[PDB]
């Protein structure tokens, strides 16, 4: 009773035509591709109501569309363009069942004129200020991941191998490095908030953890740096006297 | 199911006052309507859905909507927003009375919530870790949500807008932005500087 898409993210070169797969092991005969974009909420490109069965939605331009069997329901963009850039959700239902939609868990997909664009983030942390300490007891640790294109990643925060979110806040969205470049990179930050005395404790462990998705293995370069490809970039920092 | 909007892509309001996000329809069959809310990270989940079984539905989280057909309208309420509120939601309408048959979404509105904060220090702080190239972040926090960041003047000098952490053990929330840049002449102690309070401590 899940709706898998094939990839969380992906990347995309102008011109070039995508396929981004979903499967359902619900038996469910309807199954539904959505686009997802700022101020326009969701909007259904395609639908199916049966095994090859196919009808357009309100905004089919551009796309086409693939139910070979029950369980599968492949988007087909014909043309990667810019306005193709999107998170994709593809969802399933039951005519007969009463339980309505159940939701894959997005795939986003960012379309470039120009693969050799993509950077991982290099993933930098900052230890409290002396000052905020003693003027507060707590203890702010901030996250710097920078050096990233395209806006693909996924920041966490862990405290002795388990994973926090009490103390936590992210940029919901990056800053541009370079504002004036269209496709110029991207840095975001987060803070991490503890009580002076756990900073004050090298028994604790923290690590910054930045998931990058970039490129997938059958992707083809040769720049001398390494192939900047879906990956986990840490950085930590110990307890303190 | 023919069509839906949400008046309001953006909603800010207090944390513990009144949530309210629009929807409005309209069906030449008659309409079923659903509401979803979609948390920062995770994907979308149904709140609460209407079928003819009564007018005023009531929904995860603490939500509710009133069916008012006289309106053409689904609007969602919460009476006391909590932190945990915010997200984007959406309203969409079907034609099958479980939401089987294709469902037709509205544009959104996204939900922020507004801290209560109780006892505001506001101060600049510098930290580096010791590990030290390209490296110095400065960090203004504590202030109180009267208080906005503004972009950058210098393009070569980064400012990150306010971010709200909370450390939920000691019933204990906290604003914060930060600053940095590789510049050698670049002060924590005039880094940020509008819309900024006298009693900033250093």
């Amino acid at each position: 009773v899940k709706v898998t898409q094939s990839s969380r993210y992906l990347v995309k070169r102008t011109g070039e035509k995508v396929f981004l797969e979903c499967v359902q092991d619900m038996d469910h005969e309807n199954m539904f591709w959505y686009r997802q974009d700022p101020g326009l909420g969701l909007r259904l490109i395609y639908f199916s109501y049966d095994v090859k069965m196919k009808e357009k939605g309100d905004i089919p331009e551009g796309y086409s569309v693939s139910r070979e069997k029950k369980e599968r329901f492949s988007l087909i963009l014909e043309s990667a363009s810019t306005n193709q850039t999107s998170m994709y959700l593809c969802a399933s239902s039951s005519t007969g069942l009463p339980y309505g939609y159940t939701f894959g868990s997005g795939t986003r997909l960012t379309v470039v004129e120009d693969l050799n664009k993509v950077f991982p983030p290099e993933v930098a942390v900052f230890e409290p200020s002396e000052a905020e300490i003693s003027h507060t007891q707590k203890a702010t640790l901030v996250c710097l991941a920078t050096g990233f294109f395209p806006d693909h990643v996924e920041l966490s925060w862990w405290v002795n191998g388990k994973e926090v979110h009490s103390g936590v806040c992210t940029d919901p969205q990056p800053l541009k490095e370079q504002p004036a470049l269209n496709d110029s990179r991207y840095s975001l930050s987060s803070r991490l908030r503890v009580s002076a005395t756990f900073w004050q404790n090298p028994r604790n462990h923290f690590r910054c953890q930045v998931q990058f998705y970039g490129l997938s293995e059958n992707d083809e370069w040769t720049q001398d740096r390494a192939k900047p490809v879906t990956q986990i970039v840490s950085a930590e920092a110990w307890g303190r006297a | 199911m023919q069509s839906v909007t949400q008046l309001g892509s953006h909603v800010s309001v207090s944390e513990g006052a009144l949530v309210l996000l629009r929807c409005n329809y309209s069906s030449s069959v008659p309409p079923y309507l659903f509401w979803y809310v979609q948390y920062p990270n995770q994907g979308l989940q149904l709140l609460l859905k209407y079928t003819s079984a009564a007018t005023l539905v009531k929904g995860i989280n603490g939500f509710e909507a009133e069916f008012k057909k006289s309106e053409t309208s689904f609007h969602l309420t919460k009476p006391s927003a909590h932190m945990s509120d915010a997200a984007e939601y959406f309203c969409a309408v079907s034609e099958s009375p479980f939401g089987n048959e294709k469902l037709t979404f509205g544009t959104g509105t996204r939900l922020t919530i507004i801290p209560n904060i109780q006892n505001p220090d506001p101060a600049v702080y510098q930290l580096r870790d010791s590990k030290s190239s390209d490296k110095s972040v400065c960090l203004f926090t504590d202030f109180d949500s009267q208080t906005n960041v503004s972009q950058s003047k210098d393009s070569d000098v980064y400012i990150t807008d306010k971010c709200v952490l909370d450390m939920r053990s000691m019933d204990f929330k906290s604003n914060s932005a930060v600053a940095w840049s590789n510049k050698s002449d670049f002060a924590c102690a005039n880094a940020f500087n509008n819309s900024i309070i006298p009693e900033d401590t250093f």
